[PDB]
RNA sequence: UAUGCCAGCUGGUGGAUUGCUCGGCUCAGGCGCUGAUGAAGGACGUGCCAAGCUGCGAUAAGCCAUGGGGAGCCGCACGGAGGCGAAGAACCAUGGAUUUCCGAAUGAGAAUCUCUAACAAUUGCUUCGCGCAAUGAGGAACCCCGAGAACUGAAACAUCUCAGUAUCGGGAGGAACAGAAAACGCAAUGUGAUGUCGUUAGUAACCGCGAGUGAACGCGAUACAGCCCAAACCGAAGCCCUCACGGGCAAUGUGGUGUCAGGGCUACCUCUCAUCAGCCGACCGUCUCGACGAAGUCUCUUGGAACAGAGCGUGAUACAGGGUGACAACCCCGUACUCGAGACCAGUACGACGUGCGGUAGUGCCAGAGUAGCGGGGGUUGGAUAUCCCUCGCGAAUAACGCAGGCAUCGACUGCGAAGGCUAAACACAACCUGAGACCGAUAGUGAACAAGUAGUGUGAACGAACGCUGCAAAGUACCCUCAGAAGGGAGGCGAAAUAGAGCAUGAAAUCAGUUGGCGAUCGAGCGACAGGGCAUACAAGGUCCCUCGACGAAUGAC
RNA sequence: GCAUGGCAAGUCUAACCGGAGUAUCCGGGGAGGCACAGGGAAACCGACAUGGCCGCAGGGCUUGCCCGAGGGCCGCCGUC
C-alpha cells in the first residue's frame, strides 16, 4: 500500500491546516520567485563572471591514462610487440570529433612501452621512460614550440 | 466486425435484399443431398418442421414470410387471442428444419441445382 | 523484499550453513545480502589484487567487475561476476559461486570478504 | 541433456541435444516483467473530452441570494465537478504515457529462462497443463510443418499422450462483468504452444487454447502466457536448434 | 386508552441498485475539395389517411437504364383500407431524368415575395456584340499572408512574461509553404536544393544579467530531382481564335539560341543517351466492397423455452464476433482458405519519339539598381557590435567585378554569384469511410442512446434541458356484473410470471396508509455506550444457559 | 531521493529500417546522452591500479596474539 492510496479520510492529504494548500502563496511566489529576498538560502549568487570563446576555436582534446593503456597491454594484441609499441589514437575512443590524442601520467607503467600520440603530459613521459620505455611525438604532434 | 455493437448493429440495419439470409433454415437430410447446401431461405411455399420452441414436432406450410421482422407463419402454429381468434406465432427460422421445397419458380429451381451459388 | 528467487534461495541457502557450520561468514553474508542492493559490494579486480592471498578464498557479497589486473591465484567467491570479471580471474585463479563455495566450505574458514 | 524426436506417428526416431538455454536458470520475476511489458504496449490510449462540461458560459451569482458560489446557467449548476453534467476532475487523459521500457538484455534473459522453463515437466505441470508424457518439450520432425488437416496434429498429440491439455482448453469461460459489452465475454485456457521454423502450423492453430509461433521470433508471453513459466510445448526439430541462439 | 415514540410486517410513493446497450469517448489506417452547368445552407411543398423525423421536388418517401438480388414489397412505425410484384417488384451498385423559392445570388427591388429581357459588379480576350471566358460563396480542422490583446508570471511593477497566444482581416490546396546556394565554415585535400523526425540542447545567445526566453551548423533518419527565363548572338523564322475564309497579337521583340557542369561569338575535336517536350502506360501494395464457404439441431432428465446436466457423435487453413425462448465451432449470419470488383498509389515507374551531352584556343560580347551598402527612427529575434523586417534619407561596382566566412577597415585565403521564375516525394488536419479499445454504461459517457441543438429562454448576439428496458410469443384482456361512463371497480381469460397489463426487468432509502411487538395522558431533553431486569420471537443459517455439591483456587482475606 | 531488477568501465538506444503472428512482438539502428579526470574566467596545464597509523565485521592461532575488506586520521599527487 502507498501512501497516496492511505490518504482518504484524511482530509488534509498531509498538508497540515487546510488553509496551506492554496496558491503559489504556498511557494512564495512561482518559479524562483523570492531568490534574492525570502528565499535568498542555498541560490547561487546574483552576477555574471568571465567569458566565453568562440566555439570554432576551443579545441577538444581527446586524453587518456598511461594506466588504462598499461592494463591491455597484452588484450591489445592487435598492437604491435617489439623489443610494446603502442598508436594511441587506435586506442582512444571519440578520437574522431576531437582536434588531437593527448596522454596522461595517471597512475603505474609496470611495462616498457613505445606510445604514439600527438602530445604527452610531462608526468606521461618521465613514467613511460622510466620503466624503460620511450614516447614519440606525431606530426601534428609537432605543434610544440 | 468483432464489437458486438456493430455486429447486432449491422444486422438489424441491413437492407432488405441483405435480409433473405435472416430467413434461412437448415435442410433435412435429403434435400441437402439433392441439392449439395446444408441450407435454404425460407419460402411461402415450403414445408417445415419445428425444432425447438413449444411447437418443437409440429410440420407445415409456411403461410408467410416477413423480412422486416425476421420471421415466419407457419400453418397451425398459432395462439389463441382471448375474443377466441386464432392467430400464428411467429417464428425464427433458426429453430426450423425445411423438408419440402416449392419449386414454382425457375429461378429459385436453377439457383438451387446450380453449384456455384446457393439459394 | 526481494525479487530476484535465487537471490532469495541464496540468502536461505547461506543461513542453513550459518546456523549448522561453523560459520559466521556466511550468516554475515547473508546479512548485508539481505541490506538494500545500493549497498552491496561492487569490487573491481584491482582491489582483490590488492587485499587478497592464496589459499585464502575471497568473498565478495556482492559482484564482481573486470577493472584492473588480477595475478594471485585465488578462489574468488562472489554473488555474480560480470562476464569480463569471470574471464580474468579464471586466468589467473578461479571464479566461484556463493553457493558452490558453501558447498565445499560449510564451515566457512580460511577466507576474507572483499567489498 | 538429449531430447528424443517423434515422427507423424508418434513414434521414437532418434534425438539430439536439448541446447544450452533450457538450462538457464528459471526466473518467474524476469518472465513476468517481460509479459507485464507486452501487454502494456498494446493497450490503446484514451480519455474523455477536454472540453467535456466546459461549453457553458455558467457563472456563479456569488453572495446574495442565500445559494452557495457554484456556476450556474439557466438556474441549472455547471462545470465544476461537484456539479452534475459539470467537467470530470482528473479524468483519463489522452497525453499518458501507457507504455512499459525493458532493456533488451534485461528482456532477452527472459526469453532464455522461459525457454528453459519448457523443459522442466514438473513446473509445466504446475502451471495447469494436462499430459501423461515424462519428456518435455516435445520435439517432433521438420514434416510436422507439412502438415494441413487440423485433426492430423490431433491424431499426433494423441499419440504423443499430449491431447488431454486441448480437453482442458476446449472449456470457454463467459467472464463476469462489463467486459462482454466490448466484446470480450469469453476467455479460456492456454494449452499447446507450436513452435515451428519456416510459416506458424496453419494445421494446428486452431486447436482449443493452441497457439502457434516461430522460433525466430516466439515471445515470453508464448513460452509463458500470463506470465506463469512452463507451458507445455511442442517444437520442430530445427525449430529447436533455431531456438538455441535466440 | 386518545395525540404519540421506536422497530418491523403488507401495500404504496420513489427510481437507487444489479443486469442489459441501438449512444458516447479516444486511438489507428484509408481518403479528401465543392460552387454561375447556381454550391453549402435555408424556406415551402410532397404520402390514401400524415403531426414529427427521414427521403424527395409540381415527374416531389419518388421516374429511366445496365448489372446484382429475389418472392416478396408499400421508410422510421407492430394501423385500417387499398395497391404493386413472374411484364421479375422490393432492395443494392453505377450511370441518367426531374430538381419550386430564397440563398455568392448576378435584370431591378423584397424578412423566401414582387416588378419590367438581363454573366449585376470587377476584369481578360475581343469578331468591340456579354460574342468567348475569369472572379464572387462554402468546407472539421490543417496551411499561407497580414492585424494583434489582457488577465497572468516576475509573489508589487514599468523592460521582460503570458505570446506572436486569444481574437480579427485576406487567400490557396488536398495537403499547404519551402526549394536547386551571392549556402555551409565539425576551417577542410570537407559537406552539397527543400521540408520533416530523432539528436545536437535548455547547449550558444538574450535578460530590472531578475523572473524567464532560447536557436543553428553538424550528425542519424525519412524522401530524394532537378530545371526554366532576362541578356549576349540571331531578327518575324512566331503565337492566339476560326472547320475554312478570315481576324487579332507581335520590331516598345513573337520565335531561335542560352541559363556557373557560365553563356555567346570566331576557329576546331568529338559526340549525343544529359536535359527538356510530348506519347504509352502498369506490376505489386494498401483501403473498401462483394462471391464462395466444413461439421448434431441425436438420447434421457429439468425447464414456459435447451443454448443446462448426463450420455453418444462431428468439423476445423473455420475454437473471431453476433443471432436464436438459458453457458452454441457443428441451429442461422459469419469466421479460415480461395476468388472477384472499385478506389488510391499514378498518367507515376518502365518503355518508346524527338532534342542533342561534353572538350580546346581566342575574345574586358552578355549576365536582373533605388539594388549591394551606409545613416536616422521603429518593430521583432537567441541573434548578442554578430537576427529578420518596416519606415525616412543617402547610394556602387560590372566578372579584370561582386557578395559571404557571427564587430569595423585593409591584404591573404576559402566559399559563393543577390537584386527574374518553376519544381515531384518524405511531414499537417480529420470532414468522410473502415477498423480498434485494461475508456463510460443512461445524474455516466457528447449538450444530445429518446422530439436534440428538440422543448424552452432572450429584442438580439446568444443560451438550452429532461425522457432507455411488457412478454418466448401480443397471446396487448373475450363474456358478465357495477357505474352517468371506451373511465374506474368486481369477477373472469392469457402467460412460467400480470407483485410482467403500458415510463409495463429488478424495485433501495427518504417517506405515506394500514397493521404487529414494546412503551404511553405524574412527567425531562445529544436520542447512546457498557451492565443488568420486563415483555415480544415458526423453521433455517447460532447452541447454549441456570441451580446443589465437589475439584482447582491469584491478589486479597475473615467471623 | 528511495526500493527492486539487468548489464557493468561501461550503459541505453532515439528517429527510423527489415521481419512477422502486422499498434503487441523478433531482429536491426549507438546518432546521441550520461559515466570513464580534474583545475582554471581564459590561455593552458593535467591526478594515489596505495606510503604510514588506528580499527568494526569477518578470518586465522597454540584463545590473549596475528591478518584485518569497508570505515577513521594522515601523508602525497593534479590544478587555480
Ligand atoms: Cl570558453
Ligand atoms: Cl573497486
Ligand atoms: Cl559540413
Ligand atoms: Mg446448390
Ligand atoms: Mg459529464
Ligand atoms: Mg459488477
Ligand atoms: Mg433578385
Ligand atoms: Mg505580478
Ligand atoms: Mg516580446
Ligand atoms: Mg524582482
Ligand atoms: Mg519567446
Ligand atoms: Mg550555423
Ligand atoms: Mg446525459
Ligand atoms: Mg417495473
Ligand atoms: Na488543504
Ligand atoms: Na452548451
Ligand atoms: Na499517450
Ligand atoms: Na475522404
Ligand atoms: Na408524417
Ligand atoms: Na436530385
Ligand atoms: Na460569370
Ligand atoms: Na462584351
Ligand atoms: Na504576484
Ligand atoms: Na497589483
Ligand atoms: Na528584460
Ligand atoms: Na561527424
Ligand atoms: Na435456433
Ligand atoms: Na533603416
Ligand atoms: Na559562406
Ligand atoms: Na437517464
Ligand atoms: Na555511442
Ligand atoms: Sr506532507
Ligand atoms: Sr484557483
Ligand atoms: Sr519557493
Ligand atoms: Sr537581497
Ligand atoms: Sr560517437
Ligand atoms: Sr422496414
Ligand atoms: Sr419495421
Ligand atoms: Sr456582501
Ligand atoms: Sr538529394
Ligand atoms: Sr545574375
Ligand atoms: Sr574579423
Ligand atoms: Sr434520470
Ligand atoms: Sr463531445
Ligand atoms: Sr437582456
Ligand atoms: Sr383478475
Ligand atoms: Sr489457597
Ligand atoms: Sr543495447
Ligand atoms: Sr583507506
Amino acid at each position: 500500500t502507498s501512501k497516496k492510496k492511505r490518504q482518504r479520510g484524511s482530509r488534509t492529504h498531509g498538508g497540515g491546516s487546510h488553509k496551506n494548500r492554496r496558491g503559489a502563496g504556498h511557494r512564495g511566489g512561482r518559479g524562483d520567485a523570492g531568490r534574492d529576498k525570502h528565499e535568498f538560502h542555498n541560490h547561487e549568487p546574483l552576477g555574471k563572471s568571465g567569458f566565453k570563446r568562440p566555439q570554432k576555436v576551443q579545441e577538444e582534446a581527446a586524453t587518456i591514462d598511461v594506466r588504462e593503456i598499461d592494463e591491455n597491454v597484452t588484450l591489445l594484441a592487435a598492437d604491435d610487440v617489439a623489443e610494446f609499441r603502442v598508436d594511441v589514437r587506435d586506442v582512444v575512443e571519440e578520437a574522431d570529433d576531437a582536434d588531437y590524442v593527448k596522454v596522461l601520467g595517471a597512475g603505474q607503467v609496470r611495462h616498457e612501452l613505445t606510445l604514439i600520440a600527438d602530445d604527452f603530459s610531462e608526468g606521461a613521459r618521465e613514467k613511460v621512460e622510466g620503466a624503460g620505455g620511450s614516447v614519440e611525438l606525431t606530426d601534428l604532434g609537432e605543434e610544440r614550440q | 466486425s468483432k464489437q458486438p455493437d456493430k455486429q447486432r448493429k449491422s444486422q438489424r440495419r441491413a437492407p432488405l435484399h441483405e435480409r433473405h439470409k435472416q430467413v434461412r433454415a437448415t435442410l433435412s437430410a435429403d434435400l441437402r443431398e439433392e441439392y449439395g447446401q446444408r441450407n435454404v431461405r425460407v419460402n411461402a411455399g415450403d414445408t417445415v418442421e419445428v425444432l425447438r420452441g413449444d411447437f418443437a414436432g409440429e410440420e407445415g406450410e409456411v403461410i408467410n414470410v416477413d423480412l422486416d421482422k425476421a420471421v415466419i407463419h407457419v400453418e397451425d402454429v398459432t395462439l389463441e387471442k382471448t375474443d377466441g381468434e386464432e392467430v400464428p406465432r411467429p417464428l425464427d427460422t433458426s429453430n426450423v428444419r425445411v423438408t419440402d421445397l416449392d419449386l414454382e419458380d425457375e429461378k429459385r429451381e436453377a439457383r438451387l441445382e446450380s453449384e456455384d451459388d446457393s439459394a | 523484499s526481494k525479487t530476484n528467487p535465487r537471490l532469495s534461495s541464496l540468502i536461505a541457502d547461506l543461513k542453513s550453513a550459518a546456523r549448522s557450520s561453523g560459520g559466521a561468514v556466511w550468516g554475515d553474508v547473508a546479512e548485508r545480502l539481505e541490506k538494500p542492493r545500493r549497498t552491496h559490494a561492487e569490487v573491481n579486480l584491482g582491489r582483490i589484487e590488492r587485499y587478497a592471498q592464496e589459499d585464502e578464498t575471497v568473498v565478495v557479497p556482492g559482484k564482481v567487475l573486470g577493472s584492473g589486473v588480477l595475478q594471485k591465484d585465488v578462489t574468488v567467491a562472489a554473488v555474480d561476476f560480470s562476464g569480463t570479471a569471470e574471464t580474468k580471474i579464471d586466468q589467473v585463479g578461479e571464479a566461484v559461486s556463493l553457493e558452490q563455495a558453501i558447498e565445499n566450505n560449510p564451515e566457512g574458514s580460511h577466507v576474507r570478504v572483499i567489498r | 541433456m538429449q531430447a528424443t524426436i517423434y515422427d507423424l506417428d508418434g513414434n521414437t526416431d532418434g534425438e539430439v541435444d536439448l541446447p544450452d538455454v533450457f538450462e538457464t536458470p528459471v526466473r518467474s520475476d524476469l518472465i513476468g516483467k517481460a509479459v507485464r511489458a507486452a501487454q502494456a504496449n498494446r493497450k490503446q490510449d484514451y480519455g474523455s473530452d477536454e472540453y467535456a462540461g466546459l461549453r457553458t458560459p455558467a457563472e456563479s451569482f456569488g453572495s446574495g441570494r442565500g445559494q452557495a458560489h457554484v456556476p450556474k446557467l439557466d438556474g441549472r449548476a455547471r462545470r465544476v465537478p461537484q456539479a452534475v453534467k459539470g467537467r470530470s476532475a482528473h479524468p483519463p487523459k489522452t497525453e499518458k504515457d501507457r507504455s512499459l521500457d525493458l532493456n533488451d538484455k534485461e528482456r532477452q534473459l527472459a526469453v532464455r529462462s522461459a525457454l528453459a522453463a519448457t523443459a522442466d515437466a514438473d513446473l509445466v505441470a504446475d502451471r495447469g497443463h494436462e499430459f501423461d508424457r515424462d519428456e518435455v518439450p516435445v520435439v517432433v520432425s521438420d514434416d510436422f510443418e507439412d502438415l494441413v488437416k487440423t485433426q492430423e496434429v490431433v491424431s499426433l498429440l494423441e499419440a504423443l499422450d499430449v491431447h488431454a491439455d486441448i480437453d482442458r482448453a476446449d472449456e470457454t469461460k463467459i467472464k463476469a462483468g462489463q467486459g462482454s459489452a466490448r466484446g470480450r465475454k469469453y476467455r479460456r485456457p492456454a494449452s499447446i504452444l507450436f513452435v515451428t521454423s519456416d510459416e506458424p502450423s496453419t494445421a494446428a492453430r486452431n486447436l482449443a487454447g493452441a497457439d502457434v509461433a516461430t522460433a525466430s521470433e516466439v515471445n515470453t508471453e508464448d513460452l509463458a502466457p500470463g506470465g506463469a513459466p512452463g507451458r507445455l510445448t511442442v517444437f520442430t526439430e530445427s525449430a529447436l536448434a533455431e531456438v538455441a541462439e535466440r
